[PDB]
């Protein structure tokens, strides 16, 4: 064990006290009962390098720094000299270690972790098994300490066959330490985990930058810029996943979708196994998005241009302008990790970064030497499939009625969908291995189904925190997509033809868009790597972990009465397409899609306390209808109903006037209202009319047409008329009371009348019975 | 800079908005077909070398829009500091659906002031599913083909910064030639101004194909079969970015056909003063 | 060459209203307003001249000589294109009539007048079909409401247990003018004459049989009323003050238009004829 494998641990094992303290196994400190935990366990899976650890345990309730003339004495009786060590090698890492644990931010045992979101709230302590019943905060309990007993016994049963590499230590703490308080404080939104991975991160920077404890004994490292904030975003994601015309299936599609995380996963790994550090030194990396803390030599600078000039180089040879990845990395300084003098440094940091980062893609791909020559070659055409569409002859008709040459990529990603069923993850590999199926910007990718054993040094593993049947040389990477998809008779992904068949009504494709709302207003509040870390992971735990819950069926005690129009299966019509970072795009049966807006926003309103609202666009079309069109439409109407309000869902293409006072979209609170008033009273269950306006279902197309001279004109007053006219003559006196008079309380304020409204609630049923 | 404009009153759909270099294919081929083979494009290297085209908007009444000057997009909270600290989203609203600009907001979208983003904006891309019908029975066939849709009085201009002696020797005269039935089109002349600032680094107003000289850019990427083999992808600026390090990015010759065709991208300037970089 | 644009100007009546279709609805744009699509009134103009055409193949023959190795048929018995019945075109179920080549598609009667296309064949379809779009009378008269669609309802009724069912169809309104235009080049002047005699043909076919959506039980029944024969020969573009044909316009019968007062109207255009 170097210094950097040791260093990389004790970062991530500084605070492993806590959760024992609070579970009582000793007494004293939680510094001297988690080095006393420890120091069992090194005889325990043989190693002595967990003996060296409980060092790393030994910092905290300090003073032990004017002792530090018997911290040597303490580190010599252990023999550092037995993994290649020294003194001042072991003592400049601790020291390291106490600083860093001061960069991660400026009583009661049993006080819970308070909700990031909304600080009042907390959760009660979970795990992080997304097949089971998932946390939402709720109000102040204290967590029973027989629970963190029971974490502490599992903690035992699972360091033991863990290794003692930070590739097993870091799912192994995330999957018990996710929800757990790290500081037993009133609005501490901080993770232990998160603070354990921020810890371990910049430990690993002060380490490769070369600041030791006289360095650090001076308080100097905080003022001197021995860090890199490393941002990097996927712009052009939407012009990557949707641009796909009508040749392209939903296998092909969602291909698509796991080829670009496979992508930025590439990236984001070879950045952090070329500058030398592990899992630990990325913040977030979710939505082609990702926030990397590192050392800042004047070498480190060259890797990541070399990097940058490499990955933006095969992506311009690759896809041609269509998605490009923007790299930028400001110097911070220690003093910029926290909130000192008032002002928000971190934030004022990340915003300079953000605005350095924006400056950068508009530059769009700066860095080609050839990018705007003439000169162009021979013989090139497009493929019908990808819109890749500057290959040569080199295009390769298979996998399909072999008449129509296709790219090479889209023959891979065919290939990938017909194994998407039954993938259990990816091997990052060079990329001129066997059984390679996909490149990246550095490495290749060999699929690792169900029976295989493949190595390239990082396995990628989908939605598992259990590394399992996966050797012992290889750095076990997670990542989380959500991935549910309703299978075929066969097993494989249903196509739209095969899921609009399930459609109770007519036969029509439901596509939903979303978004978090006012998000990046969100982390330009957080004013810490911890409350960062915190407040991206539990943010893209729900858009990959629990929306394969809420589809499932689950979260019932909460949700409650969304609109229903038929029952919830078992099994729904329900593919997620890409659902990473804050937004979510799903698509499939239009009756199913409908009930999952509702029920993923009433669930994401509990899930962040109502801090937090999410626009969701909606749209129908036709099963043969491009995909690019299906997600220019809904990409539309989500921005329109991001302009008009903020927080507001798009249900249905509706005729309005043109005066600024009629908005497209609609208010959660106000449609979930409507479908409260005016469907159980017209509609009854799974697909039939309501026993009054049976054999009479001509009714309630009369009232569009109604309503279409308030389109027209919002001034005149017929229509309030025409409706009693209508209803009269069907004896339905009391179904709508608010359409047949005029409400004054709505032309008070200048809203629209309660006409104008109704008709989201009345084609939604009119889609429902049709035929 | 007195440069005139040209509406084009439509009388219904279009396919796209011209992009700015399928004008001067669709003028090539107007002096193509009026004035002989050889007045064409070749006789107008030298006179398009000191004038051009670069289009923009619909107007919707008379607000004659004008994209959006790009050098606002690095220090758009350098402008907006006079609002609330509720400005971030209204960056969001000059940021993503940053499209198109009124004039009043456009002589102060650049020079670092605060602008207003407009509304009303003169699109309807909707999607006409088209053409089902086979000679002697059923067809079935949905294909889309998607097209573009106007308001009630919008239309489509472009701009002109050229002598009126070559403006009514080649364009103007072509300009009624262009009025399947999307190519409804009438014409009406007028003359514009712009207040446009100091020249060191300003707006392109095109479509362009630069000189080497990258300045925050948005990439095009514009197809075009032209008479028949598909054209090459041709690297492009998109609409309204700022390279004004002396440019003069020329038309770029192809291949493929008897007597060649060459791509516009040739730019004109405007004032911007931009923040930093 | 291009010595071209002949401006067909017109209001179509739909005598009993139009079902262009898209409840079926009409095509309504941006206003609310419905129209012909000028794709439909094309198509419809080459189905009616095409059939047409297909029954008179083997006895033109000689004019039109490029039309003579067809031998009248459909290509869905005997599945392949290129095979000699009249057209191939199998577009997903379609069969539909496009000359695979220019140098034939110079001289097929159908085929130079709409245009082809395929494999390495591109012709142009000499024409134009503007979108006609309700002239300010109707405009003016929709302002103040006057409902200008109308819901109609139709059944299939049994004969076992005479039972029916609802299948609305929501049809413009009887009688509206349209404001019809047709735009034509006029490449290769020999051609001309009876090219646009067969574009009165076609049009001709009109006015007995049915134009949008689901004729023959109504929903058809159109007429062309055209007013303004116009001519932009080369100076209308260069120039434009004066010198364009102007013909008669007030009470111009199609079926009576076609020859008896067109060669009183082909011999003015004749007097420019350059
Ligand atoms: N799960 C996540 N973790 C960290 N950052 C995220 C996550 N999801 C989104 N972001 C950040 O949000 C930014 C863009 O998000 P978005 O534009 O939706 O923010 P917003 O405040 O909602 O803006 P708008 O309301 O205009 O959409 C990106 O820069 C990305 O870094």
């Amino acid at each position: 064990m170097e210094i950097d494998e040791l260093t990389a641990l004790g970062g991530l094992l500084h605070d492993i006290g806590k959760p024992v303290q609070r579970a009582g196994l000793y007494s004293g400190d939680h510094s001297t009962q988690g080095a006393r935990f420890l120091r069992d366990l090194a005889e325990n899976t043989g190693r002595a390098e967990y003996e060296l650890l409980s060092l790393f345990s030994e910092f905290h309730h300090k003073g032990h720094m004017k002792n530090d003339e018997l911290m040597i004495r303490r580190i010599k009786e252990l023999s550092p000299e037995r993994f290649g060590l020294t003194m001042e090698d072991v003592l400049n890492a601790l020291w390291i270690v106490y600083e860093a644990d001061n960069l991660a931010s400026g009583p009661q045992a049993s006080r819970p972790l308070y909700s990031v979101f909304n600080p009042g709230k907390a959760y009660p302590w979970a795990e992080l098994d997304f097949e089971k019943e998932l946390p939402v905060p709720g109000d102040v309990f204290s967590i029973r300490s027989q629970d963190y007993r029971e974490l502490v016994k599992r903690l035992w049963e699972e360091l033991s066959k863990a290794k003692l590499r930070s590739d097993r230590l870091l799912p192994v703490l995330e999957k018990y330490l996710t929800f757990v308080s790290s500081v037993t404080s009133e609005g501490n939104i901080i993770s232990l985990y998160d603070h354990m991975r921020m810890t371990s991160a910049i430990a690993l920077a002060m380490l490769r930058a070369g600041c030791t404890a006289e360095d650090v004994r001076s308080g100097r490292c905080r003022k001197e810029k021995r860090f890199l904030l490393i941002e990097g975003d996927f712009s052009g994601i939407q012009d990557f996943i949707y641009r796909v015309s009508g040749k392209g299936t939903l296998k092909y599609l969602r291909a698509r979708s796991a080829y670009l995380e496979l992508i930025g996963w590439d990236v984001v790994l070879e950045i952090l196994s070329r500058l030398g550090l592990t899992r630990a030194n990325v913040v977030f990396n979710a939505g082609g998005h990702f926030m990397i803390i590192a050392q800042n030599t004047p070498d480190a600078v060259k890797e990541l241009e070399e990097i940058r000039a490499k990955a933006v180089e095969w992506l311009y040879r690759e896809f041609e302008s269509d998605l490009y990845l923007a790299i930028e990395w400001e110097p911070v300084s220690g003093r910029e990790f926290g909130r000192e003098g008032g002002k928000n440094l971190f934030a004022e940091a990340r915003k300079r970064l953000k605005h350095k980062l924006t400056v950068r893609k508009l530059k769009r791909f700066g860095e080609i030497k050839g990018l705007f020559e003439h000169g162009h070659t021979e013989r090139l055409a497009e493929c019908p499939v990808c819109g890749r569409e500057l290959p040569e002859g080199k295009l390769e008709p298979s996998a399909s009625d072999p008449e129509t040459k296709v790219c090479p990529t889209c023959n891979r990603l065919v290939s990938l969908g017909g194994n998407l069923p039954k993938l259990l993850g990816f091997g990052r590999t060079a990329k001129n291995d066997a059984g390679v199926l996909v490149e990246g910007p550095f490495s290749g990718f060999v699929p690792y189904l169900q029976g295989g054993r493949p190595v390239g040094e990082q396995i990628l593993v989908k939605n598992t925190l259990n590394p399992g049947e996966i050797p012992e040389s290889a750095q076990f990477v997670p990542y989380f997509v959500a991935d549910y998809f309703k299978k075929d008779p066969k097993g494989g992904v249903a196509t739209f033809e095969e899921l609009s068949m399930a459609s109770t009504g007519t036969r029509r494709l439901g596509v939903m868009k979303g978004d978090v709302d006012r998000l990046g207003e969100f982390f330009s509040s957080m004013d810490s790597p911890s409350k960062l870390a915190t407040a991206s992971r539990f943010m893209d735990y729900f858009f990959k972990g629990y929306i394969g819950a809420i589809i499932e069926g689950k979260f019932g005690y909460i949700i409650g009465d969304v609109p229903s129009l038929r029952d919830w299966p078992e099994e729904p019509d329900i593919v997620v397409v890409y659902a990473g970072g804050d937004d979510f795009f799903i698509v499939g049966a239009w009756d199913q899609i409908f009930e999952l807006a509702f029920r993923v926003r009433r669930a994401f309103n509990a899930y962040t306390g109502g801090k937090l609202t999410l626009s969701v666009g909606l749209g129908y079309f036709d099963e043969r209808t491009p995909i690019y069109r299906m997600a220019d439409v809904v990409s539309e109407r989500l921005d329109t109903a991001k302009d008009e309000g903020r927080n507001r869902v798009f249900v249905v293409g509706r005729s309005r006037p043109l005066d600024g006072k009629h908005k497209l979209s609609y208010e959660w609170n106000h449609y979930e209202e409507l479908w409260r008033t005016y469907a159980p009273r017209i509609y009854a269950g799974n697909g039939r009319l309501k026993g009054k306006l049976e054999s009479k279902k001509g009714l309630l197309w009369k009232l569009l047409e109604i309503r279409e001279l308030y389109v027209r004109d919002p001034n005149d007053v017929r229509w309030a008329y025409l409706t009693a006219y209508l209803l009269g003559r069907h004896g339905l006196s009391d179904l709508f009371p608010e359409l047949v008079g005029i409400d004054t309380k709505a032309v008070e304020r200048k809203e629209p009348q309660p006409v104008y409204w109704v008709d989201g609630v009345l084609k939604i049923v009119l889609m429902a019975v049709r035929r | 800079p007195k440069f005139i404009a040209v509406k084009l009153i439509p009388k219904g759909p279009f396919r796209d908005i011209p992009r700015a270099d399928t004008l001067f294919g669709a003028i090539g081929n107007a002096i193509s077909a009026i004035h002989g083979q050889s007045a064409v494009e070749e006789l107008v290297d030298a006179f398009v070398g000191g004038a051009r085209i670069s289009s923009a908007f619909p107007y919707s009444g008379d607000t004659y829009y004008l994209p959006k000057p790009l050098s606002v997009e690095p220090a758009l909270e350098g402008i907006l500091t006079g609002l609330d600290e509720e400005e971030r989203y209204t960056t969001a609203k000059r940021l993503r659906k940053a499209k198109y600009l009124d004039l009043k907001n456009f002589e102060l979208a650049l020079r670092l002031r605060p602008f207003t983003i407009p509304e009303e904006i003169p699109y309807a891309r909707v999607d006409v599913p088209r053409v089902v019908l086979d000679r002697v029975t059923q067809d079935s066939s949905i294909y889309f083909w998607e097209e573009i849709r106007f308001r009630e009085k919008s239309g489509v201009y472009f701009l002109y910064s050229g002598p009126r002696e070559v403006f009514d020797g080649y364009i103007a005269p072509a300009m009624r030639f262009l009025g399947w039935g999307a190519g409804l089109f009438e014409v009406e002349f007028h003359e514009m101004k712009i207040d446009a600032p100091g020249s060191e680094y300003s707006v392109t107003l095109s479509n362009a194909l630069p000189t080497k000289t990258p300045v925050l850019w948005r990439l095009l990427r514009k197809g075009g079969w032209s008479f028949g083999r598909r054209k090459p992808r041709m690297t492009f600026i998109a609409e309204g970015s700022i390279v004004k390090n002396d440019p003069g990015g020329m038309e770029r010759l192809e291949l493929g056909l008897s007597h060649e065709v060459y791509v516009y991208g040739l730019t004109f300037p405007l004032g911007v003063e931009l923040p930093e970089g | 060459r291009f010595y071209g644009k002949i401006v067909i100007k017109g209001k179509i009546k739909a005598v009993t209203g139009l079902h262009i279709g898209s409840n079926p609805v009409i095509k309504d744009p941006h206003t609310g307003l419905p129209y012909i699509p000028g794709s439909s009134l094309k198509g419809r103009l080459r189905s009616l001249f095409e059939i047409l055409v297909n029954s008179r193949l083997g006895e033109w023959r000689e004019k039109y000589p490029s039309l003579a190795n067809y031998s009248p048929g459909s290509c869905r018995p005997d599945n392949q294109e290129n095979c000699g019945k009249f057209f191939n075109r199998k577009i997903n179920r379609g069969w539909i009539h496009v000359c695979p080549d220019y140098e034939t598609a110079l001289a097929c009667p159908v085929c130079r007048l709409f245009g082809a296309s395929g494999k390495e064949s591109n012709f142009p379809s000499r024409i134009i079909v503007r979108d006609a779009f309700l002239t300010k009378e109707w405009e003016e008269k929709w302002r103040a409401g006057e409902a200008i669609t109308e819901a109609k309802i139709e059944v299939g009724i049994d004969r076992v247990t005479s039972q029916a069912n609802p299948r609305t169809n929501e049809r413009v309104v009887a009688g509206a003018e349209f404001e019809f235009e047709i735009i034509y080049n006029v490449e290769n002047t020999t051609h001309w004459r009876d090219d646009i005699k067969n574009l009165l043909t076609a049009m001709a076919l009109l006015e007995d049989s049915y134009l949008g959506g689901s004729g023959s039980r109504g929903y058809g029944k159109v007429k062309f009323i055209f007013d303004s024969f116009e001519f932009r020969p080369l100076d209308y573009y260069r120039t434009g003050k004066d010198e364009d044909i102007v013909s008669i316009d007030a009470r111009e019968k199609s079926v009576s238009d076609i020859l008896s007062g067109f060669d009183s109207l082909f011999s003015e255009v004749e007097g420019k004829l350059e």
